Parts: structure tokens; C-alpha cells; sequence
């Protein structure tokens, strides 16, 4: 079917049709252009017109221009032939390696797996990161989220995790770069090449890459998540595959949504956001999940605007994760890396019946002491430690060393820490933390604990200081 | 003369977007009536305008296009109701989602019915035992009462509700029908996998048998999530109106409000304070009023509600938070501070209340915890006022010594709801000063020991306290004996 | 006249009359309903269409439905035959005891008493409540207001006042529940009866009741206060008696309005309130008043959204009162009931020329020290207590003690406090404080001062506490 461009504003193009009005979600192809310009139908304004969202810049379009109903929604190449390739929101390759030749094509809009399809197995996923493992452990086929204001560590953490987990993973992986830096995509691709996860020679790549960065018009950014998502869904269901899905940054999607929302003509909700915020997050977040058919462990980076966690975007996201790593500027500025907030990060697995009570008890042990420190903090602030009780000063000591032991060098951040990256095994973390708690190290200096792997290394660092 | 599509009982979509259809005929629809779309998709007639009907859609509006035929139903929205639902998981409209077959319903009920008036009810007098000391002792909940669970993310709000539902096996597995309590759990805006987890645990606890779970999750259309609470409510009134007893958890009313806000704004209704419709208070009042205690004239049945609300930065003063706190018969405020501190449940004594008071408590309980609440309040204060041991007397040294001991006793784990008599025993021990010399750190361990002792050896005292429902003179004397002695052996 | 419904959107219904447009305030009845639906005309949109507020549910209404102009604002059965009964916004009995056979009927809408109708007598109305009496005495025929955020004691306080005052009161009483809890009207009704304030067998009924609870549509809520108030004005004027008016909670009248305001097409004023708040409040509050004909003693409970006394509503109401009891969650949070704020509660009669200087000097004395202590609280908090002068550490003492002596076990809250309710006489109050202020108890412990009635119980309790 052929409609005509009626109006154009940013990414919101209104197209009128005479004989066949395309259903909502259908992808239209604008005619008369050097490159593909897909329009996704958003609503029927009545009067035989449809209001759509462009998937690329709209410059050049002209009223009266011809548009064609694709007859379906954005459909993209799915299968193993996407492995090792970089693709667009609309599924075209952007790696200058030819067409992605697949048997099947999938549409980016699907419904979420049903209740009966859900899974409830809960297995811990050890990452080698002390704070995470101890206090807010991730879980196989689970939902993890890294909350972070600007330049706090979200991406570095994803990388480190990709390194520590993705690297030695059996199944496939899907990275989806949403609204982030182009150079990052580039940084990754080439790195992926090097360590061979991407092989440009054979069919041995384990990762499929989807990108719609900081340079795309809103509509694209608003859909790429869906795109990466789809690719992942394929491996899950069609091959009962155990997937890994990394997204940077899912905040961008919502942001993108707010960009076109006014254009769609909606009264804004709080903070200028689109009134459909939650539902949009919803029908999207709900497809990123493990099922009876397959497993999807997904790590998603969540940008926090102005550092405000009460912002509708992040706020609304907590409810979709199984484990959350809230990064803090305050901590990072203190020099603690990863800048994880220990009293603010949580995990549905932090249950004695799952991590064992030994784990459970150190975990809550640690938090309790930090909480305690916390109350003392008002006073230490005006009057310092002097006026403190002998007992109080002891929590403080311990807390300052527990606080220091929570930091750790990542390989990925070697260039900045000036130290060699470390991976600590769970039992090593459970342990090192007991001892600290248990006063086994009240003699060592704080500094000894800073920036180390296992406790054993902390003892040594103490000798070196002394 | 094909006369099937006259504009009085039918209409045609003028436009559709974002789940709002602006239907063209529907000349005889009634405000709030249900209509049907060609696609078998049901909607609801909310705006009746001069030239169009604004229809809210109970599903994916993707299947609707300009021109579609819309049909009246002649019915104001309603849903399946009754005993058939127990043990089943339904959506906001009633349909099963546990793929365990159709519901065998013979009864229906409008989701939107005014709460019974003044005349039809009687003062809340029968307890609704949570199983949680803290709650059952300090902020008692009676049947027909509405008590709010409020706190930031992850402070443990749902757990309070789960433990409660689970604690109800006691009576339900029992003989007495008056003591039985059917439970309803409404998940709103929540995540499918979380709910699926939830229903598992309920099943693993053998609680599903008496529970119905209405689910209106994250990807469910706004209107589903919106309706969900009223839906579940209606299923509860069944029991309420038939001399049976029901308990309904609205988990949580925060996400429903956003759905309401969305639904509402998309209908072009001017946004109000904080972007919500000017009537969000009403949105909740209307609902929670329905939880009620009917007099014997009406079956003496009841509906008890436990709505959940999520604060941000533990700010209870917040507009919504306060909107709901001013409707319910109290609130349970959970703080993450307390939580981390070890105080689990993170109930904040001072800030949580019960507007029913002891009338919802057994004499046994009233006996032990009658003044405890204000005592602890007063404790927390001086505890602060002496974070510097300022020239402190005795009455206050005693005050802090009790305070701490009592605080330890109110602590409690998950999934192990205690029986009323059990609670009385343990509180007893504290309140009476028998523990004033034990080391705080000891307390928890003691309670496990003690409770062990009486349950195993002394179930005669337990059964009497339980039975008489009071603490007689001799029971109070057999108790003294046990605690003091055991305590000693224990303090060897 | 007969109009048709042309649009339905929530509580607001637009009606089109072919001939003769019903004036503003007129009540219209919707034809074809199992229950009586009244629509109050709110505006003349033009084109012979009026915009109205529904006095009840709008479900089931249909475009084109018939509507008759009643030819008059909502009129209710007013008179002595209202006593002991329960009424609707629209004057219908809701107690299931049959019609209300009044000789006359009254429109809920009416002009407020003129300026030359005002009275200026001011005589203390002792309540038995230590705090109020001591520091913010209520006045017979005056306007009293109980301010408090959610769950701080507004209702309970209104409850104990009914007990301590309504109960002996020789004259009528009208309690209007506006937008509050239904459970509550049932508690109260049944209490009026078990205490004979309400008599179901005879005409000894001394209290009429009117209700428009939280389970109602904005429309009803916007009017019950009027109904209530209207019943009360009768007994004031047409009978000339001493009325006692209780409204719980007047805030609800205002929130009711805000709830339909947008549908009426208005730009919001600040805090979301409708732009006519004050005037809306004014034309109402101005009726609630004592005149030369009769005397009203209104006790209105006032909700404070988010605990913010500055909220346009609570804020706008202060000027309508002669006496104010301000309650605070911060106080309640400590276990001090009634949670009145001693430094934020005021009475127009707190005048030496009116209560006397012993009264006065005490009150003021009590307030100075509490203020003096407030100022220090935050400071010794951090800097501790040592550096404080004995002079200054005695006021910390006496203050903390007073803070307690101000609490009191109410007779309506035993279910809450686990203590027998005490009522204290004015002099027992003045004296007790006088003494504390005098240094005459610097030996007893604070705790001895918590939740007790008369000063003697504080002394007795010291001993009991003495182990
Ligand atoms: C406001 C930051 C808070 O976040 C923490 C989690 C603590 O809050 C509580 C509840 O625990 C906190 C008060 O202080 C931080 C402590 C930071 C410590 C920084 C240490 C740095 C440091 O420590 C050393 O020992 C040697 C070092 O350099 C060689 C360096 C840079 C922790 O991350
Ligand atoms: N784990 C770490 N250890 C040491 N330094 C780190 C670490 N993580 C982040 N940094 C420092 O912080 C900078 C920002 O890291 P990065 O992972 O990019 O933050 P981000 O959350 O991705 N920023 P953006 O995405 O712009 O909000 C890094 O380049 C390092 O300088
Ligand atoms: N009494 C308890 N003792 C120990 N752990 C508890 C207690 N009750 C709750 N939990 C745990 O504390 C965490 C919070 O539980 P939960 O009730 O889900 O809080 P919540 O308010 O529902 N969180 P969310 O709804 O995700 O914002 C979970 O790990 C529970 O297992
Ligand atoms: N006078 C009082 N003495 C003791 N506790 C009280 C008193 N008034 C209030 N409380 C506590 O406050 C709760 C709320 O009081 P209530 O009148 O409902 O609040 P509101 O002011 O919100 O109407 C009561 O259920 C009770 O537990
Ligand atoms: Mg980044
Ligand atoms: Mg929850
Ligand atoms: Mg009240």
C-alpha cells in the first residue's frame, strides 16, 4: 500500500493512506531515498491517517512523498548467521562484511513469555568480584542491573563481567549497545576480534552485536533494545540455548522514548516523561527473561540522570531485576572501585537457604557493621573520633577495614588502578570477611586492605608497609 | 436491509493509539460499560462525549484499527467470583493463567461496588493473626480492618503479607469455619517471574489451597493493572457477604496509581498534583472502604485488607503515602535502616500504628503487650537522649535495659509464623523482667531454647493459654516457674 | 424543565435543556434510576447546556438520558425530627428506620450571617484536657480547630471532646462525617446509642447525624458538610438553642472540590488546589458561626496533607478559628498523647483579662521553657551536656518533665494506651504545672510524669517506680 507523507516533525512523520491503512507496529518504507528509511506505525489518528516514528533522520522528506506499507513490523535476521556480526535497529549489517544470510527473520515486536512459561530455579552466578559475590550475588538465568550516574563505573563493570563470565561461557552472548558511545562499540568489536570471540574467518564466533548509539535519531534508540532483545530470544527458544545478554545502556531506551513522546502529542507525566513510561519498560523488560525453554542471564547498565535514583526512569526499573548493583559517585570519589554501595545493592538470592548460612551470616554481618558505622558518622564529622567509646572506635576500625577490603582491582581497569586485576573465589571472600569481622586483623593498618584480592594479599601488603 | 450495525448498540473506531479508542456510534452505552472489539478484545466506556466514546482497552491495542466495529455488552464491568477460584491464578479479568483449565464459576460480581454503609457493619473485634510478634503485639490487625504495609524497595513489605497468608493454615486446616480465612493476593505492575516465584512458595507452604492470586503484571495493559485491585476485591466480597472470612493483599497500590495516571492522562484528563489525576485519593479510598466487618444481620462475614505502598527515600510524608495512610486503619512502616541494623522485621514502632487497638487482640496478648507500645516509644527517645550517658538515674537505666531486651524479642525470621500462645509466652518472659539480667546478645538464643521447652514439655500450659485465651492466675504462676528456672539452667 | 445528558466524564455530567435553563445551584434528578441521583448545576456552558456535579455514581448513565430540573438547590429535612437520625447529602435516611417526618425542609445552600449579626461573648469552655485547657482554652460558642496529619489524633480528640462535653451539654449536637471512614460512623452511632445520646425508642435523642464518607464520589463529599451545617443552623436560628457542631474532617470538603476542579475546566492554582479554594472555603466557613439568635460551638477536624501546615488548605483554614489545637506526628511519635504541639496551639481567649494571670503566667511559663528547651535540643545533641550551666540544665530537666505532664490518658483510647482515662479540672492543671515550674518536683523522675492525670498521680507513680 502507498500512503503520502502528510506531516513531518523530527522523528514523527504522519502518513495518510487511501486504500489500506496499516495496523499499528507495521513498518513502512519511505519511497524516494538514497537509503532505507523505515517508519514504524504508532497510531491511527483517524481521518485515514497514521502517525509513525521514523527509524532514521527525516531530513529531506517532503509533504506529499510516497510511503509503502511493508505489510509487517520491523523484521530482522535471526539465526546463527548473526553471530560475529554487527547489525542495525532494522537488522542491516554495519560491519561492512556483506549481507547476513539467514534462513529465518524475526520481528522485533513479540509478546512476553506467559506465566506458565516462567522458571523459578535459583542458582548463584559467581563473578569474582568481592562486593557483588558477598553482598548481592547474581544468579544464573537471572536479571542483573548496574545502576550508575555518569562516569561511575557502569561500563567498566560490564566489561569486567564480560571478561570474568562471558569469556568462559558455553552458549552464546548478545551485546546490545543502546544510546551509548560509538567508539565503545568499536572498542569492543576489535577486542572481541582479538580474543577470538568474534572470528572473521570461521563460524566460531560466540557473540552477536547490535548497536544504535548516541548519534542516532530518537526512534532508533527507542527500538535497538528491542532488536538486540529479539536476537537473544532466538537463541533461547529456538535452540534451548543458554544465553548471555549485555545491554549498555537501557536507560537510553526510556530517554529515547521521552524524546518522541511530546511529538506523539501526549500530555507529559512527571519530570516531563511520557505517561507510558512504565508500560513501555514493561512490555520490553518482560521479554528479557529466562524460561522453560531457555536461559537468559542478562546484565543491563542503567544510567541515573543527575545522579537522581528517584528519577522515574531508574526508579521504575528496580522492580525488574533479580539483583541490583547500585554504583555511587561518593564512593568512587573516595577512590573505592568498584564504587558499589553495599547497603543499597540487593539480591533475591541473599537467602540462607540458597547461599548457605555461612554466606548469609557474613553478608549480613558486614552490612550490620557498616550500618552501625553510619550512625556514628554524624558525630565523627564535627568531633572526630576522640569522644567515641572504646567499643565504638572498634566498630569504626573494623568498618574502615571492611570498607577497604570491599574494593578491588579489575583487569579491565589496570590502566587506572596501577595494579594487576584480581578475581577472588567466593569461599575466599566469605572467609576474608569473617576474619575481618572476627577481629583477626585488628592489628593491621587499613591501607593494607585497600585495593587487593584475597585476604592473604592484605596481610602481605601490611608487611610491605611495615 | 442489513441492520446489524446500527449506531445505537454498535460504533466504529474513529482512531486508536496508546490504548485509547475514540469510538463513533455507541449511542446507548452507559458510562463504565464494557464493549467488545472485532478482535475479541474487551474495552471499557469511560468518557461519554457528545461526539465520541473514549474507550480504555483491556489488552494490546495493536489489533485495533480505525473503522473497527465496537459492540455494547450491556454490562457494567464484572468478574467471576466464588470458591472455584481458590488455588488458582487469574488475570485481572478472571481468566486463568495457570493453564490448569477454566474456572467453574457460577457467580459474578461487578468490580465496582460501593462499600457497605454504616448500618450493615459491626465494630472489628476478632483478631487476624499475622504470626509476627511485632505486628500481632504492637500493631494488632482485626478482621474487617485495613492495615497498610509501607516502606522503600526491599524493606520486606511482601514478606509481612506472605507470612500472614501462610500463618492461616492453622485455622484453615482446622475444624472451626469461623476461624478460617481465605486469602487473596493481587500482584500489580510486578514481574511475572517474581509472581511465579511467589506462587511457588505458597504452594510449597500448602497455602495455595486457600488462596486466589489475581495477577496484573508489568507487561499487562494499563487498564488491566488498574482494574486488578477492584477485581480481586470483588472476589473477596463473595466470602465477606456470605458469612465467610477473607484477607486481601494489594501488592502494591503504587504501581496501580501509575497505571491510573497513565490511563487517565492518555484520555486527556488534565494531570494534577505530581502528575496524577486529581482523584487518586478517591481511586484508593473507594477500594479500601470495601474491606469491612458485617454484622450478624449480614452474615457477620468480613474482608480485611493489606495494601502495600512504596516510599522513596523512606519519606512517609510523601503525598501518595499520606494519601493512603489516611484511609487505612493503621500502617506498618518498614525502614531499611532498621533492617540493616539487624531489626528484622524492620518495623518502626514509633511510626507504625493500629487504629483498632487491643479490641483486635486476645486477652492473653492484651495482657502481655498492653503498655509495651508507648514504652518502647519512650525507650527510643531516652535511648537517643543518652547517646552520651548524661547524669542518668535508675528509672531510666531500667528503661533502657527493658527497651533493649524487648527489642530483641520482637525480632523474627521469615516463614515461621508463631502461634498466639507462643507469642504470649516469649513476650511474657520479657515484659516481666525475667530477662532483664540476660545479655542482649543471648536473648534470641534463649527464645529459641525456651520456646522449645514449653512446646515439647509444657503444651498443657500452651493449650490452656491458647484455649482460655487468657492468662489465668495459675497459668501466670506456672509460667513464672518455667521461665525463671529454665533461665537459670540456661544461664549455667 | 427536562434536559438530556449529553456527556459523562466521571462525577461531572453536562445536561442540555430545550426550554428553561435551571439556575446555578439547582438540583436536578436523573430519571430512570433504581436510586435517586441528584446533579447540582455548576455552570452554564452556553447553548442551553449546563455543567453539573453528580451527587452519586455516574455508572450506567447514558448519553440522552432524561433529567428534570427540581426547581431548587438541594433541600433537606431540617428540624427536631432529624435528631437521633442518620442522613445523606441529600437528606435521605440511611439508618433504615423510615422517613424523616419534618414540618419543613431547607436548602443546603444559603447566605452567611451578616456583620451586624455577630456576637462577641467569650467564655472559657473547660474540657478536662490538660494541654488544651492550660494553653489553648476553647471558648463556648467559638470556632475550634483540630489540626493534624494522618493518624495523629484528630479523631480521637474529637472523640474525647464529645464525651467530656457533648455528653453533659443541654442542647442539640450535630455530627457531620465528611469524607472520613465509614467504619467510624458505625463506631460512633453505636456509641451514641449505648450511651443514650441517641434514643431509638423515644424522642430523647439529643444528636442528629449526617454522613458522606470516603467511599463516596467527589460530589457527595463536596456537599455533606453543607447538609450537616444546614441541620445545625436550624437549631440555631429557628429554635435558638445552643448547638454543638462537630465536623470530621472539613479538609475533605476542600479535597472534594479539587477532585472535580479540572473536569470543570480550570487552571490549577498552587499545590494542585482549585483556584477558588479560599472563596469556596469562605462562603462555607462563614455560616458555621454563632449569631445573636443562637450559639454554635463547632469542633472541626482539619487534615494536613504531608504533615505540611503550610499546605494551601490547612493554611487557609486557620483564620476561620477562635481556638486551635495543633497536633504533631513528632510528638505522637514519642508516645505523647494527645500529641498537641504546645508551641503551635492557640486560643483567642488566652488573655489575662479573660482567664486571669495565674492561668496566663503559667501557660506562658510553660511555653517559655519548652521553647527554651527546643532551642537547646539540637545543640546538646552533638556538643553534649557537660558545658551546660546548671541554670540551663535544670530547664532541660523541668522541660522534659513538663513534656510528659502534658500527656494524658484519654477515656476513649484505653484500647490504645492500656491506661484508664483521666479527666483533669482546670485548677488541677494550672497548679500541677505551677509546681513543676516552681522546682517543687525536681526530685521525682520524668517517667513519673508520663501518662498520668493529676499531679498527684505523678507523685504516686514516682513511688511505684521507686521499684
Ligand atoms: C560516603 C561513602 C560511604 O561509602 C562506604 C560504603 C561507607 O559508608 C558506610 C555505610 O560504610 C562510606 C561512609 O565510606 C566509604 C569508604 C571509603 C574508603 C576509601 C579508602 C581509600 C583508601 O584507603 C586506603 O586504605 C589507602 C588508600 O590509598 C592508598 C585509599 C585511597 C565506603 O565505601
Ligand atoms: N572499576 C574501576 N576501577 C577503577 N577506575 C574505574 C573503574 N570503573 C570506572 N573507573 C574510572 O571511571 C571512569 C569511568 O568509567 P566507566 O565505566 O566508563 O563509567 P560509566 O558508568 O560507563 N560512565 P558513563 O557511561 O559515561 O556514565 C573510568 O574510565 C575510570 O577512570
Ligand atoms: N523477617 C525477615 N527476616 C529476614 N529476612 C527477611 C525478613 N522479611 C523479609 N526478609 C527478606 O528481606 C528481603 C526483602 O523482602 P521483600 O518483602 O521482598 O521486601 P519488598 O518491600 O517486597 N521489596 P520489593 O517489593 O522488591 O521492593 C528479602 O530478601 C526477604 O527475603
Ligand atoms: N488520645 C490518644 N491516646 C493514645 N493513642 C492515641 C490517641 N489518639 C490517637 N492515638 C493513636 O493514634 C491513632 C490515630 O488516631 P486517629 O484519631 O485515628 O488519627 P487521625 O488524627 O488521623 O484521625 C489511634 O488509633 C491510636 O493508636
Ligand atoms: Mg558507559
Ligand atoms: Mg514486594
Ligand atoms: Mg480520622
Amino acid at each position: 500500500t502507498t500512503g503520502r507523507i502528510v506531516a513531518v516533525i523530527g522523528a514523527v512523520v504522519d502518513v495518510q493512506f487511501d486504500e489500506g491503512l496499516p495496523p499499528i507496529l507495521n513498518a513502512l518504507e519511505v519511497q524516494g531515498r538514497e537509503t532505507r528509511l523505515v517508519l514504524e506505525v504508532a497510531q491511527h489518528l483517524g481521518e485515514s491517517t497514521v502517525r509513525t516514528i521514523a527509524m532514521d533522520g527525516t531530513e529531506g522528506l517532503v509533504r506529499g512523498q510516497k510511503v509503502l506499507d511493508s505489510g509487517a513490523p520491523i523484521r530482522i535476521p535471526v539465526g546463527p548467521e548473526t553471530l560475529g556480526r554487527i547489525m542495525n535497529v532494522i537488522g542491516e549489517p554495519i560491519d561492512e562484511r556483506g549481507p547476513i544470510k539467514t534462513k529465518q527473520f524475526a520481528a522485533i515486536h513479540a509478546e512476553a513469555p506467559e506465566f506458565v512459561e516462567m522458571s523459578v530455579e535459583q542458582e548463584i552466578l559467581v563473578t569474582g568480584i568481592k562486593v557483588v559475590d558477598l553482598l548481592a550475588p547474581y544468579a544464573k538465568g537471572g536479571k542483573i542491573g548496574l545502576f550508575g550516574g555518569a562516569g561511575v563505573g557502569k561500563t567498566v563493570l560490564i566489561m569486567e563481567l564480560i571478561n570474568n563470565v562471558a569469556k568462559a561461557h558455553g552458549g552464546y552472548s548478545v551485546f546490545a549497545g543502546v544510546g551509548e558511545r560509538t567508539r565503545e562499540g568499536n572498542d569492543l568489536y576489535h577486542e572481541m576480534i582479538e580474543s577470538g570471540v568474534i572470528n572473521l574467518k570461521d563460524a566460531t564466533s560466540k557473540v552477536a552485536l547490535v548497536y544504535g548509539q548516541m548519534n542516532e535519531p530518537p526512534g532508533a534508540r527507542a527500538r535497538v533494545a528491542l532488536t538486540g532483545l529479539t536476537v537473544a530470544e532466538y537463541f533461547r527458544d529456538q535452540e534451548g540455548q543458554d544465553v548471555l545478554l549485555f545491554i549498555d545502556n537501557i536507560f537510553r531506551f526510556t530517554q529515547a522514548g521521552s524524546e518522541v513522546s511530546a511529538l506523539l502529542g501526549r500530555i507529559p507525566s512527571a519530570v516531563g516523561y511520557q505517561p507510558t513510561l512504565a508500560t513501555d519498560m514493561g512490555t520490553m523488560q518482560e521479554r528479557i527473561t529466562t524460561t522453560k525453554k531457555g536461559s537468559i542471564t542478562s546484565v543491563q547498565a542503567i544510567y541515573v540522570p543527575a545522579d537522581d535514583l528517584t528519577d522515574p526512569a531508574p526508579a521504575t526499573t528496580f522492580a525488574h531485576l533479580d539483583a541490583t548493583t547500585v554504583l555511587s559517585r561518593a564512593i568512587a570519589e573516595l577512590g573505592i572501585y568498584p564504587a558499589v554501595d553495599p547497603l543499597d545493592s540487593t539480591s533475591r538470592i541473599m537467602d540462607p537457604n540458597i547461599v548457605g548460612s555461612e554466606h548469609y551470616d557474613v553478608a549480613r554481618g558486614v552490612q550490620k557493621i557498616l550500618q552501625d558505622y553510619k550512625s556514628l558518622q554524624d558525630i565523627i564529622a564535627i568531633l572526630g573520633m576522640d569522644e567515641l567509646s572504646e567499643e565504638d572506635k572498634l566498630t569504626v576500625s573494623r568498618a574502615r577495614k571492611i570498607q577497604r577490603f570491599l574494593s578491588q582491582p579489575f583487569q579491565v581497569a589496570e590502566v587506572f588502578t596501577g595494579h594487576l586485576g584480581k578475581l577472588v573465589p567466593l569461599k575466599e571472600t566469605i572467609k576474608g570477611f569473617q576474619q575481618i569481622l572476627a577481629g583477626e586483623y585488628d592489628h593491621l593498618p587499613e591501607q593494607a586492605f585497600y585495593m587487593v584480592g584475597p585476604i592473604e594479599e592484605a596481610v602481605a601488603k601490611a608487611d610491605k608497609l611495615a | 436491509a442489513d441492520t446489524s450495525v446500527d449506531l445505537e448498540e454498535t460504533g466504529r473506531v474513529l482512531s486508536i493509539g496508546d490504548g485509547i479508542a475514540r469510538v463513533h456510534g455507541l449511542r446507548n452505552v452507559q458510562a463504565e460499560e464494557m464493549v467488545e472489539f472485532s478482535s475479541g478484545l474487551k474495552g471499557m466506556s469511560l468518557n461519554l462525549e457528545p461526539d465520541n466514546v473514549g474507550v480504555v482497552v483491556f489488552g494490546n491495542d495493536k489489533l485495533i484499527k480505525e473503522g473497527d466495529i465496537v459492540k455494547r455488552t450491556g454490562a457494567i464491568v464484572d468478574v467471576p467470583v466464588g470458591e472455584e477460584l481458590l488455588g488458582r491464578v487469574v488475570d485481572a479479568l478472571g481468566n486463568a493463567i495457570d493453564g490448569k483449565g477454566p474456572i467453574g464459576s457460577k457467580a459474578r460480581r461487578r468490580v465496582g461496588l460501593k462499600a457497605p454503609g454504616i448500618i450493615p457493619r459491626i465494630s472489628v473485634r476478632e483478631p487476624m493473626q499475622t504470626g509476627i510478634k511485632a505486628v500481632d503485639s504492637l500493631v494488632p490487625i482485626g478482621r474487617g480492618q485495613r492495615e497498610l504495609i509501607i516502606g522503600d524497595r526491599q524493606t520486606g513489605k511482601t514478606s509481612i503479607a506472605i507470612d500472614t497468608i501462610i500463618n492461616q493454615k492453622r485455622f484453615n486446616d482446622g475444624t472451626d469455619e469461623k476461624k478460617k480465612l481465605y486469602c487473596i493476593y493481587v500482584a500489580i505492575g510486578q514481574k511475572r517471574s517474581t509472581v511465579a516465584q511467589l506462587v511457588k512458595r505458597l504452594t510449597d507452604a500448602d497455602a495455595m489451597k486457600y488462596t486466589i492470586v489475581v495477577s496484573a503484571t508489568a507487561s499487562d495493559a494499563a487498564p488491566l493493572q488498574y482494574l486488578a485491585p477492584y477485581s480481586g476485591c470483588s472476589m473477596g466480597e463473595y466470602f465477606r457477604d456470605n458469612g465467610k472470612h477473607a484477607l486481601i493483599i494489594y501488592d502494591d497500590l503504587s504501581k496501580q496509581a501509575v497505571a491510573y495516571r497513565q490511563m487517565s492522562l492518555l484520555l486527556r484528563r488534565p494531570p494534577g498534583r505530581e502528575a496524577y489525576p486529581g482523584d487518586v485519593f478517591y481511586l484508593h479510598s473507594r477500594l479500601l472502604e470495601r474491606a469491612a466487618k458485617m454484622n450478624d444481620a449480614f452474615g457477620g462475614g468480613s474482608l480485611t485488607a493489606l495494601p502495600v505502598i512504596e516510599t522513596q527515600a523512606g519519606d512517609v510524608s510523601a503525598y501518595i503515602p499520606t494519601n493512603v495512610i489516611s484511609i487505612t486503619d493503621g500502617q506498618i512502616f518498614l525502614e531499611t535502616e532498621l533492617f540493616y541494623k539487624g531489626i528484622r522485621p524492620a518495623i518502626n514502632v514509633g511510626l507504625s500504628v493500629s487504629r483498632v487497638g487491643s479490641a483486635a487482640q486476645t486477652r492473653a496478648m492484651k495482657q502481655v503487650a498492653g503498655t509495651m507500645k508507648l514504652e518502647l516509644a519512650q525507650y527510643r527517645e531516652v535511648a537517643a537522649f543518652a547517646q552520651f550517658g548524661s547524669d542518668l538515674d535508675a528509672a531510666t537505666q531500667q528503661l533502657l535495659s527493658r527497651g533493649v531486651r524487648l527489642t530483641e524479642l520482637l525480632k523474627q525470621g521469615q516463614y515461621s509464623p508463631m502461634a498466639i500462645e507462643e507469642q504470649v509466652a516469649v513476650i511474657y518472659a520479657g515484659v516481666r523482667g525475667y530477662l532483664d539480667k540476660l545479655e542482649p546478645s543471648k536473648i534470641t538464643k534463649f527464645e529459641n531454647a525456651f520456646l522449645s521447652h514449653v512446646i515439647s514439655q509444657h503444651q498443657a500450659l500452651l493449650g490452656k493459654i491458647r484455649t482460655d485465651g487468657k492468662i489465668s492466675e495459675e497459668s501466670d504462676a506456672k509460667l513464672k516457674e518455667i521461665v525463671t528456672n529454665f533461665l537459670a539452667g540456661f544461664e549455667a
